[PDB]
């Protein structure tokens, strides 16, 4: 019952939070596409033309 | 947190970076509009002294 209600249940909070976690990272890897590969290559381009 | 934090200082960093791009954007545009007014005044100004 500990395990059940206490232990595994914490580690399956644990895994929700870790694939929340990863879900962060891919939001941040996403954010550094609309970033570096995005709105700093559209300030290259824009700073380029001007 | 973290991760949460970083997503957020970077979105700033994306509305910062999107804000430089807005201006960027208008001043390509506002230096094309300078670009024909200002050559098309001087030719008016060289045809009248031709």
């Amino acid at each position: 019952r500990i395990i059940s209600s206490e232990v595994q249940e914490s580690n399956r909070t644990e895994t929700e939070l870790v694939g929340l976690k990863q879900n962060l990272i891919n939001n941040k890897l996403k954010l550094m596409n609309v970033l570096e590969t995005g709105i700093m290559y559209k300030l290259e381009i824009l700073q380029e033309q001007l | 947190i973290t991760l949460e934090k970083d997503i957020k200082n970077l979105k700033h960093d994306i509305n910062e970076k999107t804000q430089i791009n807005e201006k960027l954007e208008l001043e390509l545009s506002e230096a094309n509009s300078k670009f024909e007014l200002s050559k098309q005044e001087n030719e008016r100004l060289l045809v009248a002294q031709r």
